[PDB]
């Protein structure tokens, strides 16, 4: 009765593939602002087919300001025990 | 066992498993290039007290 | 001397001895996770060691500007270029023998002849 | 440059569903595989 919703852990998200990327100072200060990230095109991620290198490439609303292109190295080919679990408040009422 | 626990429920979910990990540096052969290396020389000449 | 860590948790195996089979085995104290021994020996006391003579080299101790350089030739690439050092460890008790680092192969050889 | 690869574009998340909701990292600290999925 305290809460109307269950309080089991959910796993329905959990088969979903996630890349942990650190970024620096002047590209972090910009995609963690939350008076920004409204849902637009940042730019586009391209991968070679054989692979083994991986590129980002920005849109050209940077106001030419920083590079358009970044390199991203993969530090570790294969990632084990690592996730990504959210949270967040449960109705009181009923 | 102990009958109380003082427990704090959440609702949590699992959103996603971590499987590439990355790191992200700008090519050296942009036209934009070595203004990030100015801008972080910057941040050394930097003064911020008075 | 070589201290095997469980596979469960991570802790040493301390060996152990099983008379059904009259065997060496490695167990864990915590969660019981046994493990065949490879080797007999348990305990490697060294009173006068060895080891430490030529630790620190890398793969650019030649970039030190303060190790003497010398013309010795390197007997496994025919190179004059080198850096020598004495003996790294501390104790009072260790001979003057020199320790030669190729620049060319980062080959370590000795100028020793009495044991070499 | 040749169309040798594969580019997918990048999009933002709305902010709309990133109100009232943190996402955190899990760490799970061991030697093994750990998959809560299974095990
Ligand atoms: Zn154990
Ligand atoms: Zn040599």
């Amino acid at each position: 009765k305290v809460y109307e919703e269950s309080l089991d852990l959910d796993l329905e998200r959990s088969n979903r593939q996630v890349w942990l990327v650190r970024l620096p100072m002047f590209l972090a200060e910009k995609w963690r602002d939350r008076n920004n990230l409204h849902g637009q095109e940042l730019g586009k991620i391209r991968i070679n087919k054989d692979g083994s290198k991986i590129t980002l490439l920005l849109n050209e609303n940077d106001n030419d300001s920083i590079p358009h292109e970044y390199d991203l190295e993969l530090t570790k080919k294969v990632v084990e025990n690592e996730y990504v679990f959210t949270e967040q408040n449960l109705k009181k009422y009923q | 066992y102990i009958p109380y626990v003082k427990t704090i429920p959440k609702k949590t979910a699992i959103v996603g498993t971590v499987c590439h990990e990355c790191q992200v540096m700008p090519s050296m052969n942009d036209p934009n290039y070595h203004k990030i290396v100015e801008q972080r020389r910057n941040i050394v000449k930097l003064n911020n007290k008075e | 001397t070589t201290f095997r860590f469980c596979r469960d948790c991570n802790n040493m195996l301390y060996p152990r001895e099983d008379k059904e089979n009259n065997r060496l085995l490695f167990e864990c104290r915590t969660c019981s996770y046994v493990e065949e021994a490879g080797s007999p020996l348990v305990y490697r006391h060294e009173l006068i060691t060895n080891i430490g003579e030529t630790a620190g080299v890398v793969q650019d101790i030649g970039s030190d500007p303060t190790l003497p350089r010398s013309d010795r030739e390197c007997p496994k690439c025919h190179s004059r270029e080198n850096v020598f050092f004495q003996s790294q460890q501390r104790r009072k008790d260790t001979s003057m023998v020199l320790f030669f680092v190729c620049l060319s192969c980062s080959h370590i050889f000795t100028s020793d002849q009495k044991n070499k | 440059d040749p169309n040798e690869y594969n580019e997918f574009p990048l999009r933002a998340i709305p902010k709309e569903d990133l109100e009232n909701m943190r996402t955190h990292l899990l760490k799970f600290q061991s030697k093994k595989k750990i998959n809560p999925v299974t095990d």
